[PDB]
This record gives C-alpha cells, structure tokens and sequence, in this order.
C-alpha cells in the first residue's frame, strides 16, 4: 500500500444540523472543529508526498521504441497497448480487483435514492471524500518511463544520464553480480527467456483466475468505509438525553429546558469526531512506513541490482518490475 | 460572512491569508416561506364538562375520561377559571399552542389541600401508596385548584373517601375498589370489626371553616403522548397550503424542521405517521389532510474551496464547487471564465493550453498559478520532459569525463 | 463547555457551594479532555521524530563511517562519502557523489572469435571506434588493446548470438 | 466523576428510578473515556 | 522485542458489574465498545 482516503468534515452541519440554535451553542467551544480539520488537512497532504516518493523518482519521461530488438524475452504484457487509461494487459486485470472524490450531483440524491446509497448520507451530514492530484494515467505514464529506461539503459538512468545497452549484455551484467560467469548466460539465453515468458505467462493466468490475492489493498478500502459508516450510526445515540432529534427537543422545550439536552449532544459528537480523526492519524503513519519501504524498493530493486538477503525477492536477485495498483503498488522480483 | 476569503479569514484568525487554497463552509441554501399542515377539525375540546363539572370522583374510585377530535384552545378558561397549581413534566407551557396529541386522557378526583404535593412521581405518601399513583415516565400535566364553596357543606359533606389500611402499595395507574376486612394482627378475620379488623376507606370532614390543608381541592391529571402517531387531537394553529420542491420551514402535527418536500412510493399502514430514518431522522411523513405520503430532503449539500494568490499581492480569487456540473445554478458568482475541471466547477480563472509545474494543486492533474493586467490561471500540470532512447540492437554509449556533486540532505 | 462562566472568581463570587459545584466539575473536565488531546497528539509526533532519528543514525553509521553501495541512500549517484554538520534539533549531511558528464556512442559484440574459440572480456566491454576492436571499463572510457591476460575463454563460437571476429594476441 | 459515590449499589440503595440516572450516566461516560484511553495508549505502543 | 501481551475486555462487566440497571442505560451507546474490541482483536492479530 502507498496511500488511503483523504477526507474533510463540516463540524456545524454534523453537529448541528440546519438549527441555529445548535450553532450559536457550538461558539463556545470554537477551538477544537480547527484543530481536527488542521490533523486532517496535514493527513490529506501527507497521502500526496508518499506518492510522489514512490512514483516519481525520475523526471525525464522515456518512450519505447517501435521495434522491440530484445533477446528473446517478452514484456507485452507489463508494456501498454496505445489501443485503450493507456495501461498495461496486467494492470488492467489488477483495477479489475479492487472495488472502490467524484462529483455527486444533489439532483441525484434528491428523493429516496438519499438515506438508501451510504454516500448521500454522509455528504448530508457535513463528510466529504477528496479526489487525489495524481491521476491514474499519470500514475501509469510515470510506471511505463520507468519500465522503459530499465529495459534500455540498466541501472545507469537512475545516477544520471541514461545510457543504453543491449538487454542480454545487461544481464550478462547481472548474473555476474550473484558469481556465476558470463558464458552460462550467452550459451542459455533461448531457454532463459523461455523460462521467463512461461513464469510471467503463469503470473498472468493466476491473476486472470477468480482469487483476490489483493487483500491488503481491500482492507484499506474497507477501513476507510466502516469508519464513516460508523460515524453516521453514531448520530443515533442520545447520549444521556430525552432524545437525539434536536427538532423533538426544540418542538416541546423552551429556551431554557433545551440548552441541558442539546449540550450533552454536542459533547457527544465532538468526542466522536476526536476519536475518528485519532484513529486516522494512527493508521497514516502505518500508511507513511509501507510508502517508505516502496520508495526504498523502487530505488534498490528497479533502479539497480540489490545484495541484501530476501529484500528484492526470496532468491539470488536478478531485477524487479512495478506495476500500479489502486491505493498501492506491484512488484514482480525476477530471480 | 461577506464572501469566502473573510471566512478563511476569520477561521485562521488573522487579517492576512498566505496562498494556497482552503476549504470552507458547504453551500447552504435559505428557506423563503413557512408552511403548517394540522388536520381538518372544527368542534372544541369538553373543558366545561371536565373542568365546570357537578360531581367529581373520589380518589380511590377516580374516573378516566378520554379526548378526541376537538381543538384544544384553553384560553377560554382565561374568564372564570383560577388554578392554584400548574405542573407539566414532559413539555414546557410555552408550546401547548403549537403541538397535536395522541391519546389524551383526563383523570378527575377530589383530596384535601396538604396532600396536592403528592400527586407527583415518587412521594411516598397516602395517597400515591394506597389511592392513586402516576409514572416515574409521566409525560403530561397536573392541575389543582381549591373548592371549599362546593365540595364543603355547613354541617359536614361524607360522600369523599380514601383508602386507609391496604396490605402492599399500589402501582401505576392501577386502581381498586375493593372493600374486605383488612386485618392488622395475625388472628383471623371473619366479616367482624374489632380491635384489629378495620374497615379500610374512612372520608374526609370537608367543613367551611376548616383551616387550609382540610379545605377541598379538585385535581386534574393530563395524559398524552407526542410526535409519534397521528394525533386526532390539535391546537388552535391555522394552516396553510403545500409548497413542493422548495425549501421551506414546516411544521407537521407539531414536528417543526426545514426541507425539500417531494412525493414517495411508499406505502405507510394505516397506524402510521412518520419515516424515522436510520439515524432516528425523519425521512417521510404523511399529510394530515389529502392522506398522501411526502418525503424529505436538506437544502445544504455542497463542498467549497477557496484559491489564493496572497492578500499582500492581490485580492482576487477563485472558488471551486465540488458537486456541480457547469455545462450551473448552485453558485454563488456566475462570473465569466468557467472551466468545469474534473474535481467541480472553477469559476474565477482562466483556463490556458500550456502546462508547467504545479504552483497550487487543486486535483484530478489540475494546477492554479498568478500568470501575466495579472489574472489567476488553470492548466493541467506537466510530468518531466518526455525524452526517448536509441536502443538498436547493438550500440552502446560510455562516458568520457565525470563530475564531483555535493548534495545536501537536513534531518 | 457549557457554563455561566470560564472565570472560577465569577463563579465564586456569585454563587455558594453547591450551586457553585454543579459549574467547576464541567470545566474540569473540559478541560482534563484538553490536557489527554495534547499529550496524545505529542505522543503520535514523538514517533515520527523516533522514526527520523533512527534513519540519521542508521546515514551516518552507513554513510560517513562506510562507503554505502546501496541506491540513493546517501546522495544522488555514485557515493564516495560524507561529512556531517549540526543543526537545531537536527542534522545536515554533504554527500559527495561521482556523476558521468560525457556520453560518446560506440558499437559492440561480446564472445570475440579469434579461431574456433570464444573469448570474453573478464572485466569491461568490447566497443570499436569504427575500424578497430578495444575492451574498456565501464563507467569510464580508457581503451586497451586486447590480449590473452584480459579475457578468458569458453567453448567454441557456434552458439553466441553477436559473436564477432577478431585477433587477440599475447 | 462529579457523582455521589463510586458504587453502583450504594446509589440504587438510596435514590430512585430518576434521582440515579444522573449519576450512572456520568459513572458509565467517565469509565468509557477510560477504556477509550486504555485502547489508544496500547494502539501507540503496538507500533513500536 | 518481538511481541507483547494479548488483551480482551467486556465493557459491560467493567461498566456495569452485575447491575442490570445500568446495562439498559448502557445501551444507549452500545456501539463504542464494539469499537474497543475490534480495535483490541487487531492488536492480537498483529501480534502472532
Ligand atoms: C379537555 C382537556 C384538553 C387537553 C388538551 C391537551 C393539552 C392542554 C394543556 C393544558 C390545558 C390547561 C392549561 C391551563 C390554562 C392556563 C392556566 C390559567 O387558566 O390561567
Ligand atoms: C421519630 C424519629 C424516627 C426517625 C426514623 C428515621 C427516618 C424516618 C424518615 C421519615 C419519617 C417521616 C414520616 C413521614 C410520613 C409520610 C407523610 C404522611 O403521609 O404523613
Ligand atoms: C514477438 C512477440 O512479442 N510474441 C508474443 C506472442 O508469442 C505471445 O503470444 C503474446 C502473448 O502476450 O505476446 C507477444
Ligand atoms: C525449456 C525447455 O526446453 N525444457 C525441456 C523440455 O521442453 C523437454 O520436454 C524436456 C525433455 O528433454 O527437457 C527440457
Ligand atoms: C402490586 C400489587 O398491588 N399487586 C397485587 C398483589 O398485592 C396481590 O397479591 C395480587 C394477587 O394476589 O394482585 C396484585
Ligand atoms: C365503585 C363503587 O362505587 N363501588 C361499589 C359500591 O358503590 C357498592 O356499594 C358495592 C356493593 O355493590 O359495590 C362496589
Ligand atoms: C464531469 C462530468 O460530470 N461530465 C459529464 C459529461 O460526461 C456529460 O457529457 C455532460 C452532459 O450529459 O454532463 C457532465
Ligand atoms: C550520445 C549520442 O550522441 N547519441 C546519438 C543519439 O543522439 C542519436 O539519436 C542516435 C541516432 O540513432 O545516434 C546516437
Ligand atoms: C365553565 O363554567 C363557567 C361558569 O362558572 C363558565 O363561565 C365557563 O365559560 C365554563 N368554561 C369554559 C371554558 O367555557
Ligand atoms: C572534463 O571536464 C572538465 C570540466 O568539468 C574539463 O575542464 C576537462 O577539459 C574535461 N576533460 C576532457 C578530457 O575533456
């Protein structure tokens, strides 16, 4: 994973609603409704850093060329298809996996179709979804530049110009770099490349199957849902009062009976608010860790030839390729 | 409260706003009429038979009387009616005018003075243990006055009684006429009264000149419930007519709010009146007159940004509404450079067809900058300089010289 | 946080004991709630600024005591050190990195076929300037003349693909 | 927590139906902010 | 250090003790303890 969900909260229209009377009450606090939205605004902001990290280590933005020219070896299915969202055949099959800030007009809500889609409900209670600065096709140029420079130019895009060479003097390079010689590579390239495209091709095949194997890009989804999901059942609880409609409260109390039931409310909700927004800074610093270690495999598993034990894959490292996913990114460790 | 700016202002507590873009208050809309929807009633409620009564009840035989279909406008007591004590417990006196109510009940009986402060929930007295008891959930009114010119005669009036002498205490709203021996030792009873068998009701004197606390009072408790179901009962409020498809201020059978009111399919029972939506919300609601069902919908709903170049620079500004589609109407300012990105509605900058860096980012690959007469601009922002690679099959390139960088990197 | 008053003076000066009870204990807690915010947001800081720390003494145990060989850790390109400088509440680290400048196009073949036999560099490539045949490093063009002492060989040259032909001498 | 006792019994043995409501409430509020808490500070430490 | 301790709670036991008066008063927030454990069972979780 390499970001969540970004929010923002009107505090008046979940608190109090439409009555003026709640809003005149909520003055006398004034001072906390700022600070939650200050804690989200930094979390918002933070979720667009941890993927500029990861996504965007180089600013030069390399093209393929017409004619492949390679060993043997086959990457039409991690390459685009300018067909087409100019993604790639296993991006594709990945967006086709994980379900789930577009507009939402309120001539759409308007009528029972409110109170029965679980996102006009909260937009009528004051929470809002923010839509991220970075596109998915963005995102995805950004990944086919990167596949494209490893592929043409080895290691040396990533310590400044790119200079090209070809694929089977790269990994000639690359197998010495684990101890085993030259020739072993240049007398079995054929079956090499043949044992690559299969193992890609099974990839494939797994991901074309009817198995998620994408739970840890769900469950943030999930998350992210439950919690405002909870957020609006939270709003039926009378906290110590006669009721939790301020319109009952205010059709039978006066002025004075009413200020004892209405403050109870908004303790209540304040409260709910503080733990919603604790909760969230909370899992944004786990968020802020796996987004740390992506940028660290982006940069020591696709931009060269990693040494360390079980970091770039379980094996002798040979080179790594990301794709893009929803809320995260894919490897697929060649070793 | 004037425009965008000076609430972002007055949120950041400062005169002065760095550039950037913030977000503001949702779009909230105003209500422009008031509509009353009561039934269709037109006789008034029995005050005079209740209230201007002959006989009244005793306390341990107390009579119940129920209210329906009449209009409760108790200003008519305002002449010749004198209450010594008023207590409602679960509605306040100063919105008896403006409510309907559900199934009203009138409980009458007749006590002495000093015990009127026992008609209230837990009191522990003679008269809540032995003769009458009232809810600790008691939503309704209690009403007393004194009758010392009816109720008391020159001689002495025994036609009131009270139950002494009962073996456990009562329970709400439960009642008992009984008359058995009540037997205070623990030898037998057999019909016969003597030196523990008493007969367990005795009545009160009820002279002229007895002192105040042995003077009579006449009680009225009040019983009803609210906001719940239909309400066959009212009070004195006329109505008015039916505005669909506009915000307005509404009160239905005493539930007040404001709203969009828009037909349903649904289909209520006929023991129904109101929607209660999961968060205890009303959702729907059926009108007391034509039978028919009504939803209900806020007028606010919206998201709204603010773009800022700097109060030190210029005073211009851009706003960007998240829910509309301008190719219009839930606007503040129309203006004249509407460009409808994907993330909502920019009204306040030119878009141009170029693309540079990012100077304030607004979403969806959409970016704001102060361009050159100096204007705010939009543009979609740039990714790094395509570039390409001459990968034929069998040409390399090597460096000739080399550099000595120094970097710097702060923790 | 609903009372008559945010001044204890007031509220003492106004009202007795009980009344005045009934008004202290709402601003006690309220602000008992602010004391628990402010110590729970200090305790979520104190762990990004843990998580930073840790980092620093993990760059200059690997940076400035080593030489690192691991991407973009310690400065953009080929690191050779560091030196680390004092900062408030912080710390400054100078990477010094090594950078090609110049780039000059050449071609190349491996597993050269000097009679029957192939042979491979051992270390560097084989590029030629047009009419001639060298093996050079890698990051830094300095050709040499191709001899027995800097390649070795391997089988017979009927399977590499880009095999050329040449004379290696001794 | 502002209330007249610390025990549920003591106070169901003295006041009535209504008259404990508003103690239990502020009991039940006060050792939920407790647990609330408890849960935050070990969901601090669980990351370390 | 490599792991810590594994803890469960019931909220009604800790609340309301064997009190079936505030146990009905307690259900008027009956979705804050719920929260308390789940967040508690992802703890236990993590820690194997
Ligand atoms: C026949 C009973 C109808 C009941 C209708 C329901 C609620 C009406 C509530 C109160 C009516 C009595 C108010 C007393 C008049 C004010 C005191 C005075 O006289 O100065
Ligand atoms: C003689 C001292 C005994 C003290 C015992 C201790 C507590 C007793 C508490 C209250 C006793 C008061 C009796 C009031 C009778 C109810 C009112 C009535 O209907 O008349
Ligand atoms: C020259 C070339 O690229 N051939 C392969 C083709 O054999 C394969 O069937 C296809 C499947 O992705 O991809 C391509
Ligand atoms: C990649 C490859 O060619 N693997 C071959 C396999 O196809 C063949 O069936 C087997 C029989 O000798 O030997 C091995
Ligand atoms: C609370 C109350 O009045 N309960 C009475 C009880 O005294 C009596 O025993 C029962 C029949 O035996 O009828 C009922
Ligand atoms: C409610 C009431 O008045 N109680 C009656 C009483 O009048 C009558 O004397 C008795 C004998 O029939 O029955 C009972
Ligand atoms: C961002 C957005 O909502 N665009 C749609 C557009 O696709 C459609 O063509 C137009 C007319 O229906 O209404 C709007
Ligand atoms: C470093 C350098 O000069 N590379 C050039 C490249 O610019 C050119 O596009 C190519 C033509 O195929 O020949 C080589
Ligand atoms: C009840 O009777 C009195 C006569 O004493 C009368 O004046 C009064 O109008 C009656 N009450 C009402 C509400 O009319
Ligand atoms: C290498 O670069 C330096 C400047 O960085 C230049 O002065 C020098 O002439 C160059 N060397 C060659 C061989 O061109």
């Amino acid at each position: 994973p390499v970001s969540m969900t970004k929010t923002s909260v009107d505090c008046t229209m979940y608190i109090c609603g439409d009555s003026t009377e709640c809003s005149n009450l909520l003055l006398q606090y004034g001072s906390f409704c700022t600070q939650l939205n200050r804690a989200l605004t930094g979390i918002a902001v933070e979720q667009d850093k941890n993927t500029q990290e990861v996504f965007a280590q180089v600013k030069q933005i390399y093209k393929t060329p017409p004619i492949k020219d390679f060993g043997g070896f086959n990457f039409s299915q991690i390459l685009p298809d300018p067909s087409k969202s100019k993604r790639s055949f296993i991006e594709d099959l990945l967006f086709n996996k994980v379900t789930l800030g577009f507009i939402k007009q309120y001539g759409d809500c308007l009528g029972d179709i409110a109170a029965r889609d679980l996102i006009c409900a909260q937009k009528f209670n004051g929470l809002t979804v923010l839509p991220p600065l970075l596109t998915d096709e963005m995102i995805a140029q950004y990944t086919s530049a990167l596949l494209a420079g490893t592929i043409t130019s080895g290691w040396t895009f990533g310590a400044g110009a790119a200079l090209q060479i070809p694929f089977a003097m790269q990994m000639a390079y690359r197998f010495n770099g684990i101890g085993v010689t030259q020739n072993v590579l240049y007398e079995n390239q054929k079956l090499i490349a043949n044992q690559f495209n299969s193992a890609i091709g099974k990839i494939q095949d797994s991901l074309s199957s009817t198995a998620s194997a994408l739970g840890k890009l769900q469950d943030v989804v999930n998350q992210n849902a439950q919690a405002l999901n909870t957020l609006v059942k939270q709003l039926s609880s009378n906290f110590g009062a006669i009721s939790s409609v301020l319109n009952d409260i205010l059709s039978r109390l006066d002025k004075v009976e009413a200020e004892v039931q209405i403050d109870r409310l908004i303790t209540g909700r304040l409260q709910s608010l503080q733990t919603y927004v604790t909760q969230q800074l909370i899992r944004a610093a786990e968020i802020r860790a796996s987004a740390n270690l992506a940028a660290t495999k982006m940069s020591e598993c696709v931009l060269g030839q990693s040494k360390r034990v079980d970091f770039c894959g379980k094996g002798y490292h040979l080179m790594s390729f990301p794709q893009s996913a929803p809320h995260g990114v894919v490897f697929l460790h060649v070793t | 409260a004037l425009d965008p700016l000076s609430e972002t202002k007055c949120t950041l507590k400062s005169f002065t706003v760095e550039k950037g873009i913030y977000q503001t208050s949702n779009f909230r809309v105003q209500p422009t009429e008031s509509i009353v929807r009561f039934p269709n009633i037109t006789n008034l409620c029995p005050f005079g038979e209740v209230f201007n009564a002959t006989r009244f009840a005793s306390v341990y035989a107390w009579n119940r009387k129920r209210i329906s279909n009449c209009v409760a406008d108790y200003s008519v007591l305002y002449n010749s009616a004198s209450f010594s004590t008023f207590k409602c417990y679960g509605v306040s006196p100063t919105k008896l005018n403006d409510l309907c109510f559900t199934n009203v009940y009138a409980d009458s009986f007749v006590i002495r003075g000093d015990e009127v402060r026992q008609i209230a929930p837990g009191q522990t007295g003679k008269i809540a243990d032995y003769n009458y008891k009232l809810p600790d959930d008691f939503t309704g009114c209690v009403i007393a006055w004194n009758s010392n010119n009816l109720d008391s005669k020159v001689g002495g009036n025994y036609n009131y009684l009270y139950r002494l002498f009962r073996k456990s205490n009562l329970k709400p709203f439960e009642r008992d006429i009984s008359t058995e021996i009540y037997q205070a030792g623990s030898t037998p009873c057999n019909g016969v009264e003597g030196f523990n068998c008493y007969f367990p009701l005795q009545s009160y004197g009820f002279q002229p000149t007895n002192g105040v606390g042995y003077q009579p009072y006449r009680v009225v408790v009040l019983s009803f419930e609210l906001l719940h179901a239909p309400a066959t009962v009212c009070g004195p409020k006329k109505s008015t007519n039916l505005v669909k498809n506009k915000c307005v201020n509404f009160n239905f059978n005493g539930l007040t709010g404001t709203g969009v009111l828009t037909e349903s399919n649904k289909k209520f029972l006929p023991f129904q009146q109101f929607g209660r939506d999961i968060a205890d919300t009303t959702d729907a609601v059926r009108d007391p007159q034509t039978l028919e069902i009504l939803d209900i919908t806020p007028c606010s709903f919206g998201g709204v940004s603010v773009i800022t170049p700097g109060t030190n620079t210029s005073n211009q500004v851009a706003v960007l509404y998240q829910d509309v589609n301008c190719t219009t109407w839930r606007v503040y300012s129309t203006g004249s450079n509407v460009f409808q990105t994907r993330a909502g509605c920019l009204i306040g900058a030119e878009h141009v067809n170029n693309s540079y860096e990012c100077d304030i980012p607004i979403g969806a690959g959409i970016c704001a900058s102060y361009q050159t007469s100096q204007s705010i601009i939009a543009y979609t922002m740039s990714l790094g300089a395509e570039n390409s690679v001459a990968y034929s099959n069998n040409s390399i390139a090597i460096p000739t010289n080399f550099t000595i960088s120094v970097t710097t990197e702060i923790l | 946080f609903g009372a008559i008053s945010s001044v204890l003076n007031d509220i003492l000066s106004r009202l007795d004991k009980v009344e005045a009870e009934v008004q202290i204990d709402r601003l006690i807690t309220g602000r008992l709630q602010s004391l628990q915010t402010y110590v729970t947001q200090q305790l979520i800081r104190a762990a990004e600024i843990r998580a930073s720390a840790n980092l620093a003494a993990t760059k200059m145990s690997e940076c400035v005591l080593g030489q690192s060989k691991r991407v973009d850790f310690c400065g953009k390109g080929y690191h050779l050190m560091s030196f680390p400088q004092s900062a408030p509440h912080g710390v400054v680290f100078l990477h010094v990195t090594y950078v090609p400048a110049q780039e000059k196009n050449f071609t190349t073949a491996p597993a050269i076929c000097h009679d029957g036999k192939a042979h491979f560099p051992r270390e560097g490539v084989f590029v030629s300037n047009g009419t001639h045949w060298f093996v050079t490093q890698r990051n830094f063009y300095e050709p040499q003349i191709i001899t027995t002492d800097n390649t070795f060989v391997s089988g017979n040259c009927d399977v590499v693909i880009g095999i050329v032909n040449n004379t290696v001498y001794d």
